[PDB]
């Protein structure tokens, strides 16, 4: 090879059989989360038990 | 017998020392270990449970 190769590079691949280092160090994480809710209680209540005379009509 | 054969590429420039290079700096890294004798045949899945592992349902 008559190339011209520089002394205080860092010798980084600059053609197309250079080889290059790898670290994969990949580490990847998502996270999803919903919630829904819904609550509606009633209870009515009404009685007498005891009626007056003149309420007794009604 | 067990055979331990490994084939690549190496940038002469990783090589430290005593001539010496991890197998991570190595392109190409084709590394076999393989083994001979009964040893290895007791590793064999054995052809009838191998066709049910390829082919059995589940
Ligand atoms: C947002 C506001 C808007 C305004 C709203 C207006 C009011 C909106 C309307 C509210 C009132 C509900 C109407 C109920 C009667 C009705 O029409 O709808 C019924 C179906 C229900 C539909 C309602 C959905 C509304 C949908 C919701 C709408 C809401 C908006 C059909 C029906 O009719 N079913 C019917 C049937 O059943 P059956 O199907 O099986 O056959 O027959 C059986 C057997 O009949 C009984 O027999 C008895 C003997 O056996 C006999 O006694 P006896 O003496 O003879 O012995 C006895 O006679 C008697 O009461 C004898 C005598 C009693 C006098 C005692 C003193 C009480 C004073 C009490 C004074 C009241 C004080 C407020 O009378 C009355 O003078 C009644 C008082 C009149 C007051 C007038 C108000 C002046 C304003 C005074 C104002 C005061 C100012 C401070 C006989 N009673 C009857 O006939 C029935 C009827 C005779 C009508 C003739 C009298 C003149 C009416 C003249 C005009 C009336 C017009 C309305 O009386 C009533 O209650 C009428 C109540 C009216 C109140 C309105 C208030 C307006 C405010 C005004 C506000 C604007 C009944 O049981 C059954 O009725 C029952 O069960 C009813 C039960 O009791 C009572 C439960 C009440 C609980 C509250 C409701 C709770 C319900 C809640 C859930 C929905």
């Amino acid at each position: 090879n008559y190339g011209y190769q520089p002394l205080f590079e860092d010798r980084r691949p600059r053609n197309i059989g250079d080889t290059l280092t790898i670290v994969l160090q990949e580490n990847v994480s998502a996270s999803k989360s919903s919630s829904a809710n819904a609550s509606r209680d009633g209870k009515t209540s009404f009685g007498f038990d005891t009626v007056p005379r003149y309420l007794q009509g009604l | 017998t067990e055979f331990i054969r490994f084939s690549g590429v190496v940038n002469p420039r990783t090589i430290s020392g005593s001539n010496s290079v991890p197998s991570t700096q190595v392109a190409d890294a084709r590394i076999e270990y393989v083994g001979n004798g009964y040893i290895n045949e007791a590793q064999n899945m054995g052809w009838l449970q191998r066709f049910f592992l390829n082919l059995s349902p589940m």
